[PDB]
């Protein structure tokens, strides 16, 4: 259980990077490329939070 | 005449290569152990298309020759016709009906490019037509129903047509049996090996055990 | 299993033999030591996100 | 540590080292300039409610025409910024070029209710793309009314979004069966606004092109005007594959792609393997920056 | 494991390797066998196991 919990928490932390958190995309560079700096910052603030 | 599909109809849902991973997806799939309709070769009655059609054919040598898709099939609107030939394969969307009964002897789009088991999946997304195929033969011990096993269907044809389809009909060779099933929105668990080939799948809504597997 | 001890005013039970038992007790002492780089995890190879 | 004095021990240090980047661009090598003049400079536009859609597949979409010419009014783009459209790539582009009354040009938006918003310009909830309009006083305004455009109304039923259809049958506003014959509360579908140059500025006709893009980074046949440079490997470089930007070392990979497969994705659904759009070789992406080192000091 | 290393998530090794933990358990076993409880209170005093 000590091995499995420490593996499972790291797997969850890795898999959580595909989430959008209400933004348009989970890919960081796509928001920068598809939007200008007025709304790219407010879209990536959700990802950072 | 009804028969039972046996863990068949799983296609590649995207172009993304994934290696040695279990991936859960939400798409129009043929449900596991569903009830499919089975026809003999004499007949080709006209059948509805719904949200998607899984087609299968067990045939001797090129008994099935093509397909007809449409809505009214009365030479007023577009009807997608696929005819495969030993020379070359023809796909057209011509509106006009040519034969009184369809058999083997200003269109907006044209494209020219029991020993045999063939599986196909035809579906439309916003009028965009996707055709997935698989061609693996069976040599001996043909039981005249769906063979028990698993295989993955690779994408072949993408047509940017925008053509509404509601009903369809197949084409037979003239001078064997075929299977039709319908796709439903399902969540599937897919297994990818080191090659990237889909080797196993789990239908999440089939039974509580597979729901536990998906959880 | 239900047992009934034969209690009495003048009655004792004294063992006439023994046995030597060896049991196993298992105790975790430590776990996996992890470390997280914050910039490489959150943004990752992106200067303007940093 | 945000301190000038460091105590004795081992410390994990975040990287303050500056790594310069070299931009590498890679795009499909199609040389055909896109015929936007077939959409714009045509003599007569298409029928408004017939939903005649123009398909753009093999093109170099140069938007300098869209930005450096006088007749352009609005650039209402949803899901993408118009100012960065020349840097990306698209799979298939679709154009709906019809003529609307100017006061109804504001009705071309998803989630709106109107005669234009419900029957021909019904954008879905997940619509991406741009709406462009300009004036048509010189071409689409005629003396005693222009009859080249016909419009459909007088129905309480709304059609499906992005389903091309023709309704030649009479819109049955009344309960009595019209059966293609005008009668009580039976209105013919096609109606002419009869555009004139003597009308108001809002009532003057406007030429409107709705461009729908597919913003996926799939095998793309439409790209903006940009060169393609040499593929630098085994070094920390930027990369731009079909509009897909990234930073990292591109190396040779042994992941045997299926012939229809374009991208490889990791456990975290991040892009790990790519396919070159020209040479059709498979490249592995390794992160550039080392995350941090340990400093052992007294 | 390589995906976590690419994402800023590293795992540090322990300070004491398993050979050294085995040497500690060997020392404790040898002291318990050859000296009883006397090595826990100070210097080890040899005594027969009987
Ligand atoms: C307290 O309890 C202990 C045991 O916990 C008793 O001590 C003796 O313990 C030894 C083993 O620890 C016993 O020895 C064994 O005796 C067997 C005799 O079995 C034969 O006889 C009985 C009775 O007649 C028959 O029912 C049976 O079928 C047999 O015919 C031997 O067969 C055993 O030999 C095996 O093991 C030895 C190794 O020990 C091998 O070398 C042999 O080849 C063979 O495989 C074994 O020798 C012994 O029986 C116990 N003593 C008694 C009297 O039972 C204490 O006696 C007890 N104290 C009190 C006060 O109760
Ligand atoms: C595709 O075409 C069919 C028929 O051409 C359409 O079905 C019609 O739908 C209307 C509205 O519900 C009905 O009043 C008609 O009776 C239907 N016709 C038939 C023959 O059933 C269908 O709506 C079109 N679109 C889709 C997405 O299937
Ligand atoms: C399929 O349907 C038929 C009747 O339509 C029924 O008799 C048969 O049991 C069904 N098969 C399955 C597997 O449910
Ligand atoms: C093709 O010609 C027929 C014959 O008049 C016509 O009804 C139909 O609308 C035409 N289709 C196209 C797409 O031009
Ligand atoms: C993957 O393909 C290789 C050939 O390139 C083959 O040797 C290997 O066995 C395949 N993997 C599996 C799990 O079959
Ligand atoms: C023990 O002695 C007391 C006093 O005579 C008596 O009441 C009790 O029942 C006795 N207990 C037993 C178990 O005999
Ligand atoms: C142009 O593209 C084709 C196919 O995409 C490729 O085979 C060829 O090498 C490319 N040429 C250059 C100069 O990039």
């Amino acid at each position: 259980d000590v091995v499995n919990h420490n593996a499972q928490a790291l797997n969850t932390l890795v898999k959580q990077l595909s989430s959008k958190f209400g933004a348009i995309s989970s890919v960081l560079n796509d928001i920068f490329s598809r939007l200008d700096k007025v709304e790219a910052e407010v879209q990536i603030d959700r990802l950072i939070t | 005449a009804y028969t039972n599909s046996f863990t068949r109809g799983v296609y590649y849902p995207d172009k993304v290569f994934r290696s040695s991973v279990l991936h859960s997806t939400q798409d129009l799939f043929l449900p596991f152990f569903s009830n499919v309709t089975w026809f003999h070769v004499i007949d080709n009655p006209v059948l509805p298309f719904n949200d998607g059609v899984y087609f299968a054919s067990i045939e001797k040598s090129n008994i099935i020759r093509g397909w007809i898709f449409g809505t009214t099939l009365d030479s007023k609107t577009q009807s997608l016709l696929i005819v495969n030939n030993a020379t070359n394969v023809v796909i057209k969307v011509c509106e006009f009906q040519f034969c009184n009964d369809p058999f083997l002897d200003n269109c907006t789009f044209e494209y020219v490019s029991f020993k045999n088991l063939r599986e196909f999946v035809f579906k439309n997304i916003d009028g965009y037509f996707k055709i997935y195929s698989k061609h693996t033969p069976i040599i001996v011990r043909e039981p005249e129903d769906l063979p028990q096993g698993f295989s993955a269907l690779e994408p072949l044809v993408d047509l940017p047509i925008g053509i509404n389809i509601t009903r369809f009909q197949t084409l037979l060779a003239l001078h064997a049996a075929y299977y039709v099933g319908y796709l439903q929105p399902r969540t599937f668990l897919l297994k990818y090996n080191e090659n990237g080939t889909i080797t196993d799948a789990v239908d999440c809504a089939l039974d509580p055990l597979s729901e536990t597997k998906c959880t | 299993a239900e047992n009934s001890v034969a209690y009495s005013n003048n009655s004792i039970a004294i063992p006439t033999n023994f046995t030597i038992s060896v049991t196993t007790e298992i105790l975790p002492v430590s776990m996996t030591k992890t470390s997280v780089d914050c910039t490489m995890y959150i943004c990752g190879d992106s200067t303007e996100c940093s | 540590l945000k301190s000038f004095t460091v105590e004795k021990g081992i410390y994990q240090t975040s990287n303050f080292r500056v790594q310069p980047t070299e931009s590498i661009v890679r795009f499909p090598n199609i040389t055909n300039l896109c015929p936007f003049d077939e959409v714009f400079n045509a003599t007569r536009f298409a029928s408004v409610y017939a939903w005649n859609r123009k398909r753009i597949s093999n093109c170099v979409a140069d938007y300098s025409v869209l930005y450096n010419l006088a007749p352009f009014f609005t650039f209402k783009c949803y899901g993408v910024s118009p100012t960065k459209l020349n840097d990306l790539c698209f799979t298939n582009v679709y154009a709906d070029s019809f003529v609307i009354r100017g006061d109804e040009v504001r009705q071309i938006a998803p989630g709106q209710t109107g005669n234009i918003a419900d029957y021909n310009y019904k954008l879905p909830d997940d619509f991406t793309g741009c709406v462009i309009a300009w004036n048509s006083n010189k071409l689409d305004s005629k003396v005693s009314g222009n009859y080249n455009y016909l419009y459909r109304l007088f129905r309480k039923s709304n059609l499906k979004p992005f389903e091309r259809d023709i309704s030649t049958e009479i819109y049955q506003a009344g309960n009595k069966p019209c059966n293609g014959v005008a009668g009580f509360n039976c209105y013919f579908p096609l109606r002419s606004y009869s555009f004139r140059p003597t009308y108001g500025v809002g009532h003057q006709p406007y030429r409107v092109v709705v461009l729908s893009f597919e913003l996926l980074h799939a095998p793309a046949t439409v790209c903006g005007p940009k060169k393609s440079t040499n593929l630098v490997k085994n070094k920390c470089v930027n990369f731009n594959f079909n509009g897909l930007k990234g930073t990292g070392v591109l190396t040779e990979s042994n992941k045997k792609f299926l012939p229809f497969q374009q991208f490889g994705r990791d456990i975290a659904d991040t892009t790990d393997a790519v396919r070159d759009p020209q040479t059709l070789e498979i490249l592995d992406i390794t992160p550039c920056s080392f995350g941090g080192v340990s400093v052992i000091t007294p | 494991i390589c995906a976590q290393k690419f994402k800023g998530l590293t795992v540090l090794p322990p300070l004491l390797t398993d050979e050294m933990i085995a040497q500690y358990t060997s020392a404790l076993l040898a002291g318990t066998i050859t000296s009883g409880w006397t090595f826990g209170a100070g210097a080890a005093l040899q005594i027969p196991f009987a």
